[PDB]
């Protein structure tokens, strides 16, 4: 006798692009960043008087 | 080349500092200018009348 069962799915959750956190900040995809050792930024102020 | 045309830019950004610091030379001095003959409310409001 062959038998069934009933399964429930995963609830599945809005991915990061359509949430509002999004607007605090910047999205790149970067393919190979386990490659990356590391990185910087670099600013130059220049000050009036 | 990219020593020459990279030291100009120095010196233009020295020399647009100076004038950009003098032109906020006009706005402190006409301010302090100002603060010199400015006397208070509660000194000059029954002098008003």
């Amino acid at each position: 006798e062959a038998l069934l069962g009933v399964y429930t799915n995963v609830v599945e959750f809005v991915k990061f692009l359509e949430t509002a956190l999004a607007a605090a900040c910047v999205n790149t995809e970067f393919k190979d960043l386990r490659r990356m050792i590391d990185g910087k930024i670099q600013f130059k102020i220049s000050m009036p008087t | 080349f990219t020593e020459y045309a990279g030291a100009i830019k120095t010196i233009t950004s020295a020399l647009q500092f100076g004038m950009d610091a003098l032109e906020r030379g006009l706005v402190d001095t006409v301010l302090a200018v100002k603060l010199r003959h400015a006397p208070p409310v509660f000194i000059l409001k029954t002098l008003g009348d």
